[PDB]
RNA sequence: ACGGAAACCUUGAUUCUAACGCUACUUCUAAAUAA
């Protein structure tokens, strides 16, 4: 709908020599930048106590957030890979657990 | 010790336009000037961290190498290791990650008359004996155009007694990039940048950057 | 009833330009450098419609169609004694301005983009200097 | 590291810089001594509302005008209209702009534009001010204004652009000297400051100024522009350490070789370090004149307008001005026909 | 006549690209980085035909034949004193607008499609540069 | 009252590190001859 016509673009670069400064050209492909990608993740709750389940609820929302402030893989220390969670919500899909405080800190802390 | 992140966020204000380049493929039908990187979707004008992490190491290895630098992995331990290394283990991965810079201030561009939000510099060549001129084009993005620079900076436990060096590289680096032009042909007058609202916020972890903003505002 | 459609504007182009003057050589008239700033001005309005609506890209519009009927009088080459005004013909053969008439959202203002670099193409296929 | 020069310009001369358009007669409006350069959108915005389009479009399309269907003017007053405020910009009358009058036929049927940034603003490119740096530096140092510069080898002379080293070299160290001088462009200095001079040609064989139709849009004397001139090497920060006292030695070849021939009460006098900025100032300043005599008035030879010795001396009209410098009152010209050497400017360099 | 069946543009690839024209020493003049945006434009055309109807990618193609047109005029190479248009030279051997004319149904698009991918590859498989 | 019954080819692992689309270039030259 926006006109987009491949998904898929090339990015031109170069390398320069810093004695000579001859430009070695290089062709590199790159995912469009607004493109989005159905991101699910599922977790099991097994023997493990409620201070557990919250623990690793923590670290799952660290490691959100730590992708957020880093880049996917790439060349991403020029400026690519970087992603953000949009609309990123729990839902218990198995047995029956609250995830309402859960939900309520994802939306809080992203 | 701990892990923190620093995220040094500023807005490169072009004083004059800039011209980073990239081949024709978002070329209009009929355009013969040389174009200007874009955005695949919104096709407006882009600063790639690829340049401006080049520039800047290029830039910062005139000052703290005091060596030949034949190169870019020979560079010296200060610069190695913010920007990374890939023949030594230590400094595979550098502590500084560079993003794309993208328009910010296109409905003041807009707000201020702007047709187009990329200009076309007609320029020519004069020979010297027959004074026979060859003129061309040169598409750039226009004068007063602010971009969303951020710059990432982690501080892992290795970054003890070495925070400082590395804070005082980055804001040299950015100096250096303010005395000279980002990408293109700026030995005519293109790609000066000017750095606004330069900033350092911890987006992680725990650490104490007060001492850091006012330096940062002291002198860039 | 509408001269532009999906299915036809590309062969229009063939017939707009194929009948434009020509100079006794056979080389054409019309050069890039004289409708340059109209596809400029196409490319840029097409580039916007794509993120802003049509409520707000009536005044550009309106721009490219004066802009038109000014380049069409403007231009003019002389060859052998004889004046000539390529980028007039160039609108009155490829229907610009009838084309611009009936621009009314966003839809046929792409169609219109197309068609114009239809037109720049073929011109170039058939020996269009620049 | 970098060493960073203040280039202070002051135009002693109208200095045009053009950007390849051309104003028409149908875009401007002269009236009440000022030409109005209304924006054509949004005049089409505001006829657009009175219902004037068709006509307008009318008089656009028109291929032949024959005598007063081509002024805008003209469509303006039989449609009686009188409300001229349509964005634009308007510049005051010279009184000089022009030979005949700016009303009737002729007059004026096209203005050379002032280059522009996205704004509408006007400046000066740093490549303009790079170029005349260029050609003072080249014209003034004998390793490259010799027999060197010219390329025999082929069907007709031309520059050796390689006598100047540049571009990347395969396994060498980088030698580009120009890359050190890194002149930057001015910034808007707002559209007050510009008039509509016209081409005079002064033949020494003739000896009177011939006018051409050759309108332009050149920047007002006596206006002050500020260029940032940074230096990464040593030697091309000695060449624009000496950039005065090289103009001085170019202008004194310039005017032993041409300026010398023409009558004393034309060429004017410097204040400040010389230079020669922008269109219309002549061949010589923009080439080693030394090398180029003979090869580009045989450029010329078989043309109808003939280049007969070593040309003709550009002068345009444009107001007198006189300086109060702390030596007394200096005027610009020193003839009362208002005669000024377009493209003249003078430069004051510093080292901030 | 179809101009591309099914057991012959394999063969016609071949022909069109050990015919096309050459310089002195014996180069190819066409190079990948002049075709490239042509290429990109038929490979999205492709993977865009293998779950979308024919019936809404009319634009495509056309945006793809105009894009053939003026790759064919806009690049050109001077040698010897006279110009070549390489792309212009590909396009009028292979017979590219040819069947790009005759893009009626989705097979015909992916034969025009896998066409142009054995045309490139053979011109690689021949010394053609990048 | 089946050479049958029970058995996950499963566990972890970033196609990642380094790289300026860079270099030189005044939108500029020519005004004859006639009156």
């Amino acid at each position: 709908s926006l006109g987009v016509r491949s998904y898929t673009e090339v990015k031109f670069e170069n390398t320069i020599d810093r004695i000579t400064a001859e430009a070695n050209p290089r062709q590199i492909e790159r995912a469009i930048r607004n493109s989005t990608f159905d991101f699910e993740l599922i977790y099991e709750i097994t023997d493990e106590n409620e201070n557990q389940v919250e623990e690793d609820f923590k670290v799952i929302r660290d490691g959100l957030k730590l992708l957020e402030l880093d880049y996917l893989g790439g060349s991403g220390s020029r400026g690519y890979g970087k992603v953000a969670f949009e609309n990123l919500k729990a839902t218990t899909v198995f047995g029956n657990y609250d995830v309402k405080t859960l939900n309520e800190l994802l939306t809080a802390e992203v | 010790m701990t892990f923190a992140k620093i995220k040094f966020s500023a807005q490169i204000r072009l004083e004059t336009g800039l011209h980073i380049g990239g081949s024709d493929a978002f070329a209009a039908i009929g355009a013969i000037d040389s174009p200007v990187i874009k955005d695949p979707i919104t096709n407006l004008p882009i600063i790639p961290g690829s340049s401006l992490k080049g520039k800047m190491r290029t830039l910062l290895a005139k000052v703290y190498n005091e060596k030949v630098a034949e190169k870019p992995s020979d560079d010296s331990d200060i610069l190695s290791r913010l920007f990374g290394n890939s023949k030594d283990k230590r400094f595979k991965m550098g502590r500084l990650i560079f993003r794309d810079a993208f328009l910010s201030n296109a409905d003041e561009l807009d707000s201020l008359g702007v047709r187009s939000y990329t200009e076309v510099k007609f320029e020519n060549t004069i020979d010297r004996i027959t004074a026979e001129a060859n003129p061309r084009q040169i598409e750039r993005a226009i004068r007063n155009s602010t971009f969303d620079f951020e710059l990432i900076y982690e501080i892992t436990d290795e970054n003890e007694n070495q925070v400082e060096e590395d804070f005082k590289v980055i804001r040299d680096g950015l100096k250096l990039l303010e005395l000279d032009y980002l990408g293109g042909s700026g030995s005519r007058g293109y790609g000066k940048v000017a750095f606004e609202n330069l900033k350092a916020t911890t987006v992680f972890g725990n650490y104490d950057v007060k001492t850091l903003n006012e330096l940062l505002t002291a002198v860039v | 009833m509408a001269i532009l459609t999906d299915e036809n504007y590309v062969d229009k182009a063939e017939r707009a330009i194929s009948l434009l003057e020509k100079d006794n050589k056979g080389n054409y008239l019309l050069t890039t450098s004289q409708i340059r700033k109209l596809l400029s001005l196409c490319s840029s309005l097409y580039d916007r419609s794509k993120e802003r609506k049509f409520d707000e890209l009536i005044n550009d519009v309106s721009y490219l169609r004066v802009q038109f009927v000014y380049q069409s009088g403007r231009n003019s080459v002389r060859v052998n004694r004889q004046t000539f005004f390529p980028v007039k013909d160039l609108v009155e053969k490829g229907q610009i301005l009838e084309a611009l008439k009936e621009i009314k959202d966003r839809e046929t203002l792409q169609r219109f983009c197309r068609y114009m670099e239809a037109l720049v193409a073929y011109f170039k296929f058939y020996g269009g200097k620049d | 590291d970098y060493r960073t020069f203040k280039l202070s310009l002051l135009t002693l001369a109208p200095i045009h810089i053009g950007n390849g358009e051309k104003y028409t007669s149908r875009e401007f409006i002269y009236e009440n001594k000022k030409f109005y350069f209304p924006d054509m959108g949004k005049f089409y915005n505001k006829m657009v509302e009175k219902r004037l389009a068709e006509k307008f479009e009318a008089f656009l399309i028109q291929t032949r005008p024959n005598a007063r269907n081509n002024r805008l003017i003209s469509f303006l007053n039989d449609n009686r209209i009188a409300e001229r405020s349509f964005g634009g910009y308007s510049i005051s009358e010279t009184g000089l702009e022009s030979d005949r009058n700016p009303n009737s036929a002729g007059a004026i049927n096209e203005v050379n534009k002032f280059i522009r940034d996205a704004f509408g603003n006007p400046y000066i490119p740093g490549s303009s001010l790079k170029g005349a740096i260029r050609t003072i530096l080249m014209n003034t140092t004998p390793k490259w204004n010799n027999e060197n510069a010219v390329n025999d080898f082929g069907r007709f002379p031309k520059e050796n652009k390689n006598l100047i080293p540049w571009g990347p070299k395969k396994g060498k160290e980088y030698d580009d000297l120009f890359n050190a001088i890194r002149v930057s462009d001015s910034k808007p200095f707002d559209n007050k400051r510009l008039i509509l001079v016209q081409k005079w040609d002064y033949s020494a064989k003739t000896n009177k100024a011939k006018p051409l139709p050759l309108y332009r849009e050149s920047i007002s004397p006596l206006t002050k522009i500020e260029f940032e001139i940074t230096t990464t090497t040593d030697e091309a920060g000695r060449l624009i350490e000496e950039l005065g006292k090289r103009a001085q030695a170019f202008y004194k070849d310039y005017k032993a070789f041409f300026l010398s021939e023409f009558p004393d009460d034309k060429i004017q006098a410097n204040l400040q370090y010389p230079i020669y900025l922008g269109a219309g100032s002549g061949a010589w300043t923009k080439t080693l004149f030394k090398q180029a005599d003979g090869i580009l008035q045989r450029r010329y030879s078989r043309m109808k307008t003939k280049m007969v010795k070593k040309g003709v001396l550009k002068l345009t009209k444009a107001p007198l001005k006189i300086v109060k410098i702390p030596s007394g009152n200096h005027s610009l010209i020193k003839n009362h026909e208002s005669f000024y050497e377009m493209g003249k400017a003078n430069f004051m360099i510093k080292e901030i």
